[PDB]
């Protein structure tokens, strides 16, 4: 509409609109707090890595504010400006506390987008890759869950001068896309987000919060680790079917499996951060070597038994050969209840 | 005069007054913005981080009125520093994860002015863009990467987008070389986009990728297949030879339980058994189940004419039904990826 | 050098041409067929990639030619199907370098083979 | 009332004819710079790489008079822009590697004036600094290491520097946690340091990190002493059984020289003996004396009451003189 | 004369006026760019990446008519921000990945004016490029690796490229100590390549590797070798020892996949056979065959003529193996040496 | 009081009509830039990829005859911002791989000037720089890494450097600076030379760090674990001569573990092609090691495939095998570390 004109009287409008304009200025300093509508879109999430305890998320991060400076009358109601207008104009300083390092998308020009309203309002959106400290408890290593969360809001403006809401309030403000469950040991529950105040040595702030809920997929560990862990101590087993008279053929049993279980504990060391203290996964490992180790001083004895007062002692076999099944049976029954209930 | 002047006031009436805040033909009809590339090459493929690097000569191509000039015949080849001093299209890739346009010498941006105002707009980059990939099947798997264009701040109303010569607007397919992928097809897709803030066009560029199982045939298939064989010199070997039997058994167990853990160190920690890991399951039981074969044979010829018969009849039908199922197995697990 | 040789040319339906390679092939990873008749410009048909199998074509013999290869014997072959009275040309074939131009110009090529003439 | 023009030109004049190039009181006594930090967090501390990396608000206090207004009550927040048009003090960390501002959405920065001139100038900060350890009581030890807080360029008679509010100037290290330490002391410094272009004024941030042992006991000791105690089942099977007391002598041997290689690729390449090694080492010794033993009854045997009265006595001696090495071990190293 | 105030107004009257848009002899014939390279290092390079580290000194040389001056007899050396200020060609490297030109103190750029016109615009540059390698012949091959040059947005119309001083223009190839590498030969080209935008100016700065054996004879070969003889120690000991036989077999089948899963860290994963991968499968069928020796004759033993046939068995694989690996060996290197 | 603005005006009549593109004296004389160099940090030294690293303050000086001055005081530092304006030399650093110029806070850079027209401008940098190195004596060896720069644009005839009190206290060292674990800094040297190049003749400052190896680590890493292995493979000699099965497991166990060591050992270091000393250990001990075997199946053979005559060997073994490797092991230290 008007279109030979209209990029003419608009550069007119724009040179007329922001010359003479202050950005060092918050919009309505000195008469109004200063309420900035925040909203999030997913692009993706993850991946996370628990050994630096962090994730990534993909986000279009998109902030709205009345600044009274830019109201202006044309000839249409709302102005996709290039987002160079961004270091012209005044916009928030929102920062995310939990980011370690974040990307600005600035490829073929930044990744901003700053529209212009009639009676003032700013939409000013931008694409982010922020990679976020999520602590995380590893109690239940692989069967745990967390919730990572998303801290953001004003650096340099207190709580009594700039202010942060949800754009459609708290649950209609964070959208995840269907294909942004980026994830490849993890299945993302849902999302809560939710408001707050701190106190600094520079006053107070007003924080947006996002957590997003973890569950750990526990396929991976079973085929990586559980069933290397069952299977040597099912391996042990097998040579109280051996005679006994076959000395160093049950000795191999023993001793192979306890290297088999002493690599298989050190194995874990690259999974997971330098924790102090003793995981869900850990307990197995270490009650199957338990069986293992165990498996060998059957062997032991009943060697010393029958080589020192040669027998009767073959019960010694019976017992060990049915009651090691059994008490190994009832392990796994009482382990995994305990945490898979969990 | 002197045309060395008369191009210099030419350029400086181009651009004297020049918005660039405003789009070509603001308020009016949106600007048609076709584009090609020509792909130098994908560096790389990564399971493990679900992506892949691309390198292109990334080109666009609008029309801008305000940039039409008269009296030279020539198609104006500007320094690419003039590209600080005009609008250019906020497209971007949406799938991108890390890219540059290369900078070595001076920043690889080309602009090329004609007559009647049209610019071509060129840029050499790199870009690592985000490709998920369904390993169940690998390594007999082929993937399906794209790169996702798109306009940022300019909705449909604005900006539109096209492939400028259709199917032959994506040249260099040709000259992508990789270790593991051969290229089968690339194709070709534009499309609108609809979010919260409005309707955005959109180009996808898709390759389809192949994997070469030559590879795995030597480090990984050839290792099982000869370890799991060698599980068998154990039936040949006299029973009387327990430290034998078992030392040749355990330690076939212990090689396979190493394999099976060791290449998943070198791909990503996925949460579910692929091919590969069903063939390592399925050698694992040959290699276990022919150490229970020496476990009962020994019951048998120890603890329980029995001593004699059962003893040799046991270990005599182990040399043709392991070799036998094993074969058996390795037929169907061919025939069910391969062939189907 | 890549010496290039060609074969199965001749007076014709349907035919078939064959171009091998020696020598230090890796370098050259793409090959090209070009033909040309007498008082005219010559002219792009194919190209294949060793080791890659992808092929392009120009747009005059779409879906009635095919370029296909055996990487092992180091030749090249052109499927000349589906053949029309103006496809009378000598059916030069060549080899790129790596890192050359565009596909559809025989400037970007270095060796080029003898050019065996086929008539229809 | 609508006094937002009024606050444009009061800071136009404050800004118009101020110098960057010169420091506040230029000529005249040193600025007095005043310093907060508030630790957000501090992330892997690597013994490889002899650093740890930190994440912290930095905050600086001095007073600028050309920077004074009287009709504004507030205290006037700026954007972080501002901060390239005033002068600020060239404070730099003299032991870091590597660090930046954080960037996320507008560079970290916080500038605010206030009516009497005083300026805060606040940063969001990540750096990694050098923190060399003394790794021979190691995983056993204390590590002591700090940041270096330093004027680059303006000598103790330009700038001087203080903590605001002594020891309560920084804050958060009570709330960290990290996997393999636990933070037992800090302390903040003052001092200056002499150079050949003059004095100049430091602050020092040390913190004394004190190791989780919880993680190597699982990792480390606890695999090592069941090798060893696998290495005794030898003496109690029967001294005929060549083929069997050697496999399992053996297999011991090839699993502590196994561990040790496991550990000390991932660690820096010090010439001395740590801890462990002094433990590996003295469990090596019992793991190779065990397989030693067997080729030395055979001897005796094959040449019988001698062979299996040495037998019999290292069935008790060997888990005895262990069991005084592990005492001696841990009394030496934890208790004193 | 040459007082610093006649020599600031005689650069500011060039600089004057002076358009960056618009290269030299704009509308008219190209601009002759002389190109020239003294090579600083090859700091590495690697077959799992399939690319190279260069360090240079790179220069160009033209002529620029707007910035000749008369009466300073000097060439003038100027602070490198003029740079900035001046028409430079956009040349760049086709094949590299990720480059960068050096900062320290301050960005490595020289520019160089002298009375005629003539500009010496120069720079250090350090550039990881591409090079992809013919790994069928692993440890025994050769290797081309190429640097092109390129205008990015001039064609042939505006730019021509050429190498100044001709094969003379590339320098310090002569001192390039790789570990693994030697330079056989260097030489330079030159030529117009086309796209359809039009024909494009083109350097190329081509290296012949060929490679060092010494470390893979220490590391690959040697124990390879080793193990194999070792194997053939089972042939002397006794058929009855069951126990040792067996454990001399399976150590030694399984430290030739030892070695494999070594060198599945050293290469990309590659579809072919390599030549080193192509021995170490002749190393494993010897000592796979090593054990299925024992197997057959510890059959024969215990399944009176059998005694001598375990007996006569072992003479044959004492003989046999030891010779046919010998064999086996000498047609392998002689295959790689002589093609 | 009025120091904040008289130097205003005298700092600003300075900068106008000044030219910063032009090198002082450009027409008359060349410039001095005396230099020197403290270095607060030095490490670590990756040889895996021949480099190592070293953090210094960077301090040049020289005089402008267009910034003196006169005023109430002798001596004024300034802020960065004015560092821009001025003329500072193009110094880098000819060796160096990769650089940080650190900001933190500001740009880490002072300026100062006197009265006089002289200047003193100062920079903290961290270099990561080539440092080559010959390996043939790797676990003892020694190195002296260099650090060579001067003026990247200005040759000999513009601008010449010199050390600013001539003598070696020119560049000094931190006590606390060492953050090398594996080397001892045993001494440093300090030079100047002229070069020739391409684009003219030049001046280059050279300083040299000399550096001695620590072998405490290779010692209990690979050492002990070698001759640990080497006893273990002789304690087999009292074990009786028919347990054939242990006799075995010893000699093929404990070849395979110095094939590991052999591997692992090389799986360091630059991956250079030939032999170290490290090699010319493990490979011997692997002898020793292989021999030892072989001692046993010769026996073996003299009695299950044939015994008072031929016992002997195994008693000669436990004897002559000791002493051999342990001459062997003594002349290899008094060789290699008395060099
Ligand atoms: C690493 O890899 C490289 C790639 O494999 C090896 O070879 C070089 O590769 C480049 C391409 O990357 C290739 O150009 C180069 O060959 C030389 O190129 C020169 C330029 O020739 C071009 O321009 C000419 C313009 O006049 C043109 O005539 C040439 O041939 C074309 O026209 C003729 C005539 O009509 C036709 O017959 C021909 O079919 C073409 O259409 C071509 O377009 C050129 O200087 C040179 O030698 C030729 O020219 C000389 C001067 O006239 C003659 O004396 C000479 O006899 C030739 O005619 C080459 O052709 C090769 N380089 C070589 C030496 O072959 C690298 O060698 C390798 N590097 C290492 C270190 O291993
Ligand atoms: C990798 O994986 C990606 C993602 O899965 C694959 O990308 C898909 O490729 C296919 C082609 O192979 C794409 O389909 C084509 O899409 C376009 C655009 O259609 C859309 O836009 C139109 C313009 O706005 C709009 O009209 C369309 O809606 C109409 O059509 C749909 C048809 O389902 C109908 O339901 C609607 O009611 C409308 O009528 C739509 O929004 C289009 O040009 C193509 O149409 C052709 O094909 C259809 C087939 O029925 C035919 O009828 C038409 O006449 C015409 O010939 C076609 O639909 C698809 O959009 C891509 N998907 C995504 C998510 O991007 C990719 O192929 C994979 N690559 C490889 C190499 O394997
Ligand atoms: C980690 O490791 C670091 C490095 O080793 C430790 O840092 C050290 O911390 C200690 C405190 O624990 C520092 O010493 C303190 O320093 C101050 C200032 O003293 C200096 O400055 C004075 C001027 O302001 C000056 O007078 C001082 O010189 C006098 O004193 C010295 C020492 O007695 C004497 O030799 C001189 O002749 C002078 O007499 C000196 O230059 C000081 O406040 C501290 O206590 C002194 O002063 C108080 C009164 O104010 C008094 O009560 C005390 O009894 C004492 O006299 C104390 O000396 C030390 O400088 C730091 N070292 C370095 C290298 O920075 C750090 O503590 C460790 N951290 C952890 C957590 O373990
Ligand atoms: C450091 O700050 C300076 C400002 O003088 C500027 O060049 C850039 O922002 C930073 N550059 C470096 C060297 O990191």
């Amino acid at each position: 509409d008007e279109t030979n004109d209209n990029i003419t009287i608009f550069t007119r409008i724009l040179d007329g609109l922001l010359d003479g304009y202050d950005n060092r200025l918050r919009p309505g300093l000195g008469e109004r707090i200063t309420q900035v509508r925040t909203d999030i879109y997913v692009t993706s999430f993850g991946p996370v890595s628990d050994t630096e305890m962090e994730y990534t998320i993909d986000v279009f991060f998109r902030q709205s504010w009345k600044d009274e400076r830019l109201r202006f009358k044309g000839p249409m109601q709302r102005l996709p400006l290039n987002n160079l207008l961004a270091s012209k104009i005044w916009t928030p300083d929102t920062f995310f506390h939990n980011g370690k390092k974040s990307i600005a998308h600035n490829m073929t020009t930044p990744n901003k987008l700053l529209r212009l309203e009639d009676d003032g309002t700013l939409l000013y959106t931008m694409r982010l890759t922020i990679s976020a400290e999520c602590p995380m408890q590893l109690e239940d290593f692989p069967m745990d869950a967390h919730a990572c969360p998303l801290k953001f809001g004003s650096y340099a403006y207190p709580n009594s001068e700039v202010v942060y809401v949800w754009t459609n309030g708290s649950t209609k403000s964070v959208v995840v896309a269907e294909d942004g469950s980026r994830l490849n040991q993890y299945h993302l529950m849902g999302q809560t987000v939710g408001t707050e105040n701190i106190s600094t040595s520079t006053g107070e702030y007003t924080i947006m919060t996002a957590h997003f809920h973890l569950k750990r997929k526990i396929g991976y560990f079973v085929i990586q680790t559980y069933l290397p862990c069952i299977m040597t101590v099912i391996l042990s087993q097998v040579s109280f079917w051996l005679n006994r008279e076959s000395v160093p053929a049950r000795t191999v049993f023993g001793v192979t499996t306890v290297l088999t279980m002493t690599t298989l504990s050190i194995s874990a060391r690259n999974s997971l951060p330098k924790v102090a203290y003793a995981t869900a996964m850990d307990w197995f490992i270490a009650v199957c070597y338990a069986f293992v180790f165990s498996a060998l001083i059957e062997f032991a004895t009943v060697n010393y038994f029958t080589k020192s007062q040669p027998a009767s002692i073959s019960k010694i076999d019976k017992m060990s050969r049915i009651v090691f099944p059994v008490l190994f049976g009832t392990f796994n029954l009482v382990y995994w209840a305990t945490y898979l209930n969990r | 005069p002197g045309n060395m002047s008369f191009v210099k006031e030419t350029v400086d009436k181009l651009l004297k007054g020049y918005d660039i805040r405003l789009r070509p033909d603001f308020g009016g009809p949106p600007v048609c913005v076709g584009m090609n590339i020509d792909i130098a090459s994908i560096d790389m493929v990564s399971e493990v981080n679900m992506d892949y690097t691309l390198t292109m000569y990334f080109q666009q191509y609008w029309r801008d009125k305000r940039l039409a000039y008269s009296g030279i015949p020539l198609n104006l080849t500007l320094d690419n520093r003039v590209a600080d001093q005009l609008w250019v299209p906020d497209t971007y890739f949406l799938n991108d994860k890390k890219s540059f346009v290369h900078g070595v010498t001076v920043k690889n941006r080309m602009i090329r002015l004609h007559p009647d105002g049209t610019v071509l707009y060129g840029l050499r980059i790199t870009t690592t863009a985000a490709c998920m990939m369904d390993l169940r099947r690998y390594p007999l798997d082929e993937q399906n990467c794209t790169l996702e264009i798109e306009s940022y701040g300019y909705t449909t109303d604005d900006i539109e987008f096209y492939w400028r010569g259709g199917d032959k607007a994506v040249t260099g397919v040709e000259r992508i070389e990789l270790p593991q992928f051969s290229i089968v097809e690339h194709r070709l897709v534009s499309r609108n986009v609809v979010f919260a803030t409005g309707a955005y066009p959109r180009l996808s560029l898709s390759f389809r990728l192949k994997r070469n199982i030559g590879y795995f045939i030597l480090q990984t298939y050839m290792p099982s297949i000869l370890i799991t064989i060698l599980s068998w010199v154990s039936f040949w070997i006299n029973y009387d030879a327990s430290a034998a039997r078992v030392a040749l058994g355990i330690t076939t167990v212990l090689t396979m339980t190493t394999i099976n853990t060791h290449l998943r160190e070198t791909l990503p920690k996925i949460p579910y058994v692929k091919a590969i890991d069903m063939y390592l399951m399925g050698c694992f039981v040959f290699v276990f189940l022919a150490l229970l074969e020496y476990a009962f044979v020994n019951y048998i010829f120890f603890s329980q004419e029995l001593y004699k018969g059962r003893a040799a009849a046991i270990d005599r039908w182990s040399r043709i039904v392991f070799p036998f199922t094993f074969s058996l197995f390795n037929l169907v697990y061919w025939l069910y990826y391969v062939n189907s | 050098q890549v010496q290039l040789v060609e074969s199965g040319g001749g007076l014709v339906g349907s035919l078939r041409l064959s171009c091998a390679a020696s020598g230090h092939t890796f370098n050259y990873p793409i090959m090209g067929w070009f033909r040309q008749a007498p008082g005219k410009e010559r002219e792009f048909v194919g190209a294949i990639s060793w080791s890659g199998g992808s092929t392009s074509y120009a747009d005059s013999v779409k879906d009635r030619f095919t370029i296909s290869r055996d990487n092992a014997k180091n030749t090249v072959y052109l499927e000349m199907n589906n053949l029309k009275p103006e496809d009378t040309a000598v059916y030069y074939c060549a080899a790129k370098g790596r890192y050359s131009g565009g596909l559809y110009y025989p400037t970007n090529y270095d060796y080029w083979g003898q050019g065996t003439q086929v008539t229809v």
